[PDB]
DNA sequence: CAGTCCCTGTTCGGGCGCCT
DNA sequence: AGGCGCCCGAACAGGGACTG
């Protein structure tokens, strides 16, 4: 008989499946003699059995090495054992960002030996555990057994664990409502308002509720270690900063290296404000191999130096108020590229980031604006559960013409004016009617699939035509082209019947900035008018001077 | 100890896996709260890593209410659990609850926490209450009872809702009674005053077979179609007539006695926009003629019941906002306009809601079941805010729309 | 009809960043 | 091996207008 320490798991199998039958796999031959004797130890702690007869079951070794060790660790490869069992319900929904952390006079760390091996596998999954790995180099066959604990590299591991120790620490919580609790993998976080020496007090009143289900947190556990590092963060009860970033200085640029360095600026911009990866992310553009040559353009040189002055300099983050409002504040970084600061009290910021992402062919900067405001909402809803009032560089009868124009249903939550230039603005405004006394531009294009030539050309009221070839084009390049030369050959104030319903579709959502040379040559001409009516007629009604232009560009 | 109807997956599909979005701690704490009291009743119990299932999980407050609902959207296990409903039993659908002057909606989902549920089933109804900032993980639960909301639940407690109601029913056998999942539709053309007592009547019995009830009122004989109208104008100038033509070539689709051939031959120059041109008789004549057509029926528009339902909404400024209803392009079950509704001139995003849930209500009404919507609105500014503003029970289905404006024309 | 194209938006898959 | 983020490209859906 062994004996029995906490609350156990009920396990499945894949219904229809079971247990593997494997060939060994390469392991090195230094360490592997190790654990020859390594299983006569578990027999006697209870993590280990053996049957002759009943296992049907073989497993080979694949590990994964970590820095940082002064022994060395094991590692078994369930593989086939893996795919062979139920699925679980993933514990890990993501972590904490230390910015969502409420500030705590007192924080300790106590870690969990044996972790692992110190939780009860399911009674009657243990079977399917059966494994085997090479003596030294070799001389007999070998031998096995079963496994009576969560193995190393199991599937179900971490989420049997998470669960288990989740349930322990329950009771404790509710006698201690103040108290805050915090697991890792293995390792717990505890912090607390009370005075730095009662604090302790519970530290190993705790200890002790974890020891009453065979879980030891040994001394090593540091109240003056602190800063603690925490994947990539150094934590103080007080205040909180990424861990320091190298950037490569290297005279050598390949793709990688590129690649490398923004990912770091990237990691930078939760917390050193105005990073701007833009033109960094340019070279990447349309590589085939990622041990390229490239060489550095003024831009993202440019660039490159104004975030080496900004991670100069170092900088912290500080830690929530649930008793003080959240704010939110955004700057215009121009080239489509934002950046925002989330603060309490001023210049104390909570933490910081970028907004890039450029969406759509055809876009402006209210859009953009719009978007960043969400991509905020959400992170601040995630982090701190609620969101920020939100400080913006956009007029509020900019704003207000703008949503209650769009077609699209479009918000931003509650937020004032910041006059922080640049301004967000809309660089033109389509007329909502006629304008009287301006010429009026019937416009068309046609291109034929097949020789992709074409024409694009006008004809108005005032007895004014033009018509223009075109070579190596499309039916809507033709459309948008029309567009273009009424633009240019019109007045200050113009009228343009158009029967594309493409065109119509770009140009009246105000974009801009475009992927397209000549959608950006549209906008540029639409911003110098003073006044531009644009109309829609259907194709071929026999309408207006539509059907006149339309015989012009389809001959 | 009462029996359990058994339920099951239809062939080949596994449980709901669906993710649980973030929560405001507004939410996180009403549904700890609402949560702890459920299991204290019994009602959902904790459950373990052994089972991979969630469905989402928010909370409401219902119109003109401080309490906190909880919601489950069970829409995906609902798509899993279907062939059990639809086919194995069906409610009949009462054609004279949309007739009725007057239709209370009550909320009858409490009843489903009696009913017990078969034990092989519940590993389904997994559901997390997620952590702010993720400090915690997730509290998980399963339901032990019918779970609000489930398509299953309106239906296993099917025999139990028909018998208590069949005194009321006998009494009063001019009452109309529906039931749509979590809620019971009321209707009858009694004066208002006697309306809400006999709805009170009604809320008695309930209330003596073991339920309880958290105006309410809609009044579909008074629902009004919205017509295609072609403007009344003195003159006309080219674009005015251009704006016309191109309307009623649109509007054609959906009736083709619509002609352009008259009023089309007075644009025939190349004109000045603001030019104002005189109405020949023979344009004249045809544009009256369209305006007739125009109050017509719609040849072979009728509801198939096989056929889902499709909603189409475009906002038009101003507060307005304008719905088509059908199951085939073009032929429309139900058109509408709805205007001044909560948000009006401030929040798009609530405005749009408040339409999805009116449409969705008219739906059910008429034809007993919820449409699918296309929202124009982009994927995630509805999803950041959508539960923000949702009053409802239920949760149609829908998908994301960019439609710039030609379809505008549902509305001036 | 189709069947084709042209264009645009979304969604997925890969490379880094931070980590197990 | 997977989680969360970014930027990029290539794939995939689907909506109109032209080919006939
Ligand atoms: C790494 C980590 C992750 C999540 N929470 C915490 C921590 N560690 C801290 O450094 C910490 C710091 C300040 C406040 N809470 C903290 N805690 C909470 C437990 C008291």
């Amino acid at each position: 008989v062994p004996i029995s320490p906490i609350e156990t798991v009920p396990v499945k199998l894949k219904p229809g499946m079971d247990g593997p039958k494997v060939k060994q796999w390469p392991l090195t031959e230094e360490k592997i003699k190790a654990l020859v004797e390594i299983c006569t130890e578990m027999e006697k702690e209870g993590k280990i059995s053996k049957i002759g007869p009943e296992n049907p079951y073989n497993t080979p070794v694949f590990a994964i090495k970590k820095k940082d060790s002064t022994k060395w660790r094991k590692l078994v490869d369930f593989r086939e054992l893996n795919k062979r069992t139920q699925d679980f319900w993933e514990v890990q929904l993501g972590i904490p960002h230390p910015a969502g952390l409420k500030k705590k006079k007192s924080v300790t760390v106590l870690d969990v030996g044996d972790a692992y091996f110190s939780v009860p596998l399911d009674e009657d999954f243990r079977k399917y555990t059966a494994f085997t790995i090479p003596s030294i180099n070799n001389e007999t066959p070998g031998i096995r057994y079963q496994y009576n604990v969560l193995p190393q590299g199991w599937k179900g591991s971490p989420a049997i664990f998470q669960s288990s120790m989740t349930k322990i620490l329950e009771p404790f919580k509710k006698q201690n409502p103040d108290i805050v609790i915090y697991q890792y993998m293995d390792d717990l976080y505890v912090g607390s308002d009370l005075e730095i020496g009662q604090h302790r007090t519970k530290i190993e009143e705790l200890r002790q509720h974890l020891l009453r289900w065979g879980l030891t947190t040994p001394d090593k556990k540091h109240q003056k270690e602190p800063p603690f590092l925490w994947m990539g963060y150094e934590l103080h009860p007080d205040k909180w900063t990424v861990q320091p970033i190298v950037l490569p200085e290297k005279d050598s640029w390949t793709v990688n290296d590129i690649c490398k360095l923004v990912g770091k600026l990237n990691w930078a911009s939760q917390i050193y404000p105005g990073i701007k990866v833009r033109q960094l992310s340019k070279l990447l553009r349309g590589t085939k191999a990622l041990t390229e040559v490239i060489p550095l353009t003024e831009e993202a040189e440019l660039e490159l130096a104004e975030n080496r002055e900004i991670l100069k300099e170092p900088v912290h983050g500080v830690y929530y108020d649930p008793s003080k409002d959240l704010i939110a504040e955004i700057q215009k970084q121009g080239q489509g590229q934002w950046t925002y600061q989330i603060y309490q009290e001023p210049f104390k910021n909570l933490k910081t980031g970028k907004y890039a992402r450029m969406r759509g062919a055809h876009t402006n900067d209210v859009k953009q604006l719009t978007e960043a405001v969400q991509k905020i909402t959400t992170e601040s809803i995630v982090i701190w559960g609620k969101t920020p009032k939100f400080k913006l560089p956009i007029q509020k009868e900019t704003w207000e013409t703008w949503w209650t124009e769009y077609w699209q249903a479009t918000w931003i939550p509650e937020w004032e004016f910041v006059n922080t230039p640049p301004l967000v603005k809309l660089w033109y405004q389509l007329e909502k009617e006629p304008i009287v006394g301006a010429e009026t531009f019937y416009v068309d294009g046609a291109a034929n699939r097949e020789t992709k030539l074409g024409k694009a050309g006008y004809v108005t009221n005032k007895g004014r035509q033009k018509v223009v070839p075109l070579t190596n084009t499309t039916n809507q390049k033709t459309e948008l082209q029309a567009i273009y030369l009424a633009l240019q050959d019109s007045g200050l104030e113009v009228n343009i019947v158009t029967n594309s319903q493409y065109a119509l579709g770009i140009i009246q959502a105000q974009p801009d900035k475009s992927e397209s040379e000549l959608v950006n040559q549209i906008i540029e001409q639409l911003i110098k008018k003073e006044k531009v009516y644009l109309a829609w007629v259907p194709a071929h009604k026999g309408i207006g001077g539509n059907e006149q232009v339309d015989k012009l560009v389809s001959a | 100890p009462i029996e359990t109807v058994p339920v099951k997956l239809k062939p080949g599909m596994d449980g709901p896996k669906v993710k649980q979005w973030p929560l405001t701690e507004e939410k996180i704490k009403a549904l700890v709260e609402i949560c702890t009291e459920m299991e204290k009743e019994g009602k959902i119990s904790k459950i373990g890593p052994e089972n991979p299932y969630n469905t989402p999980v928010f909370a409401i407050k219902k119109k003109d209410s401080t309490k906190w609902r909880k919601l489950v959207d069970f829409r995906e296990l609902n798509k899993r659990t279907q062939d059990f409903w639809e086919v194995q039993l069906g409610i009949p659908h009462p054609a004279g609850l949309k007739k009725k002057k007057s239709v209370t909606v009550l909320d009858v989902g409490d009843a489903y926490f009696s009913v017990p549920l078969d034990e092989d089933f519940r590993k389904y109804t997994a559901f997390t209450i997620p952590s702010i900032n993720n400090e915690t993980p997730g509290i998980r639960y399963q339901y032990n009872v019918l779970p609000q909301g489930w398509k299953g639940s309106p239906a296993i407690f099917q025999s139990s809702m028909t018998k208590i109601l069949e005194p009321f029913k006998k009494q009063n056998p001019d009452i109309v009674i529906y039931q749509y999942m979590d809620d019971l539709y009321v209707g009858s053309d009694l004066e208002i005053g006697q309306h809400r007592t006999k709805i009170e009547e009604l809320r008695q019995h309930l209330l003596r077979w073991g339920l309880t009830t958290p105006g309410y009122e809609l009044h579909p004989d008074k629902w009004t179609v919205q017509p295609i109208v072609l403007p009344e104008k003195d003159s006309w100038t080219v674009n005015d007539i251009q704006k016309l033509v191109g309307k009623l070539n649109w509007a054609s689709q959906i009736y083709p006695g619509i002609k352009v051939r008259q009023l089309s031959k007075l644009l025939r120059g190349t004109k000045a926009l603001t030019e104002v041109i005189p109405l020949t008789e023979e344009a004249e004549l045809e544009l009256a003629e369209n305006r007739e057509i125009l109050k017509e029926p719609v040849h072979g528009v009728y509801y198939d019941p096989s056929k889902d339902l499709i909603a189409e909404i475009q906002k038009q400024g101003q507060g307005q906002w304008t719905y088509q209803i059908y199951q085939e392009p073009f032929k429309n079950l139900k058109t509408g306009k709805y205007a001044r509704m909560r948000g009006a001139h401030t929040n798009d995003v609530k405005q749009l809601t408040e339409a999805v849930q009116k449409i969705t209500t008219e739906s059910i009404v008429i034809w007993g079941k919820t449409p699918k919507f296309k929202l124009p609105i982009q994927k995630e500014t509805w999803e950041t805010w959508w539960t923000e503003y949702w009053q409802a029970t239920w949760i149609p289905e829908w998908e994301f729309v960019n439609t710039p404006p030609l379809v505008k024309l549902w509305y001036q």
